[PDB]
């Protein structure tokens, strides 16, 4: 009955430039068990056509998944990743920072 | 290609 | 360099209704090439790389047959393990398996693996010699003694040293334009003032393959770890990977700091300096 809480990184596929189409990634890793809920947000709202990779795992058996969607960064728009897992008391939300 | 497992069980 | 083929299987019981959720994925090195998901409508092994689509219908029928057979074996295993660990039927539990082989730079068998976890913890693993087993606890002793009696290791060894290596070699050739190509990291440094007197230097490595990389900061020719930050290597989503390392420095002293990037795609390590 190992429970491990997910690590989260939220970032873009390519260096972000305002007005230029890109892909928004939320990489969740190091978690167990595998049931997990991941949403990408735009201005606090859930994005609808989000895809994800097939469930895989690392050497220590912890799982990883990549959730991604097409997006166009702008000066004012805010993006985030929202993750819920049995290890979390409520969903964790990480805001996208283009410099990280 | 996957192994074509007789089969072995835990 | 050496290359690897690995299959990863996850089976999760569903106590409320139905069969376990089963996901299988195949990788050559850091590239996924096939997948099976029990909750998908196709009920087929499916390609996830262009070079595997070179394979004919017989391949997909064969891999679908075998992957479904693996799913049933894991379903049986979940039931057995609930028994071994004296657990109720009410909880969800997870079996994970990984197996595969490496070929060396000589194109010959280099090593093999075959191992299981239950509920996120080591259960049983084939040892490096491919002749014996490591059992993590007493439940796994039952499995170990049964598999020793049935000479399972000898059967696995035949696959790992033979069939597995033959297929890996085939995949490497058919997919050589990507699998045998290294993508050296595209590197750059950014500068982020955090005040009039300090700034963050961030050293970026982008679009690299394979995933293994080392980024290190030095100050005046010595490794510097204090006041650094390193993120875990992460997938770009297009088959490549990304990493960055950052350090905070006094403004005006940026020239003392160097970022060093080691990757097999590079003839020699890169040194970046602001
Ligand atoms: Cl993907
Ligand atoms: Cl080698
Ligand atoms: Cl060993
Ligand atoms: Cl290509
Ligand atoms: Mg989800
Ligand atoms: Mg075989």
């Amino acid at each position: 009955m190992i429970q491990r809480t997910p690590k989260i990184q939220v970032y873009s596929r390519h260096p972000a430039e305002n007005g230029k189409s890109n892909f928004l990634n939320c990489y969740v890793s190091g978690f167990h068990p595998s049931d997990i809920e991941v949403d990408l947000l735009k201005n606090g709202e859930r994005i609808e056509k989000v895809e994800h990779s097939d469930l895989s795992f690392s050497k220590d058996w912890s799982f990883y998944l990549l959730y991604y969607t097409e997006f166009t960064p702008t000066e004012k728009d805010e993006y985030a990743c929202r993750v819920n897992h049995v290890t979390l008391s409520q969903p964790k939300i990480v805001k996208w920072d283009r410099d990280m | 290609a996957l192994q074509d497992a007789k089969e072995y069980f835990i | 360099g050496s290359h690897s083929m690995r299959y990863f299987f996850t089976s999760v019981s569903r106590p409320g209704r139905g069969e376990p959720r089963f996901i299988a994925v195949g990788y050559v090195d850091d590239t996924q090439f096939v997948r099976f998901d029990s909750d998908a409508a196709s009920q087929r092994m499916e390609p996830r790389a262009p070079w595997i689509e070179q394979e004919g219908p017989e391949y997909w029928d064969g891999e679908t047959r075998k992957v479904k057979a693996h799913s049933q074996t894991h379903r049986v295993d979940l039931g057995t393990l609930r028994g071994y660990y004296n657990q109720s039927e009410a909880g969800s539990h997870t079996v994970q398996r990984m197996y595969g082989c490496d070929v060396g730079s000589d194109w010959r068998f280099l090593r093999g693996y075959h191992q299981y976890a239950y509920d996120g913890k080591d259960y049983i693993a084939l040892k490096e010699d491919l002749r014996s087993w490591t059992a993590a606890d007493m439940a796994a002793q039952t499995t170990k003694h049964k598999w020793e009696a049935a000479h399972v290791a000898e059967q696995l060894r035949a696959y790992l040293e033979g069939t597995c290596v033959e297929w890996l070699r085939r995949y490497l050739e058919n997919g050589k334009e990507t699998l045998q190509r290294t993508d050296a990291p595209k590197t750059h440094m950014t500068h982020h003032a955090v005040s009039d007197h300090e700034a963050t230097l961030r050293c970026w490595a982008l679009s690299f393959y394979p995933a293994e990389i080392t980024l290190t900061w030095q100050r005046d020719g010595e490794d510097q770890t204090q006041d650094t930050e390193l993120v875990e290597t992460r997938p770009a989503g297009d088959g490549t990977f990304q990493k960055w390392a950052a350090v905070v420095v006094p403004s005006g002293q940026e020239q003392r700091y160097t970022c060093h990037v080691q990757h097999e795609g590079l003839p020699k390590p890169l040194t970046l300096r602001w």
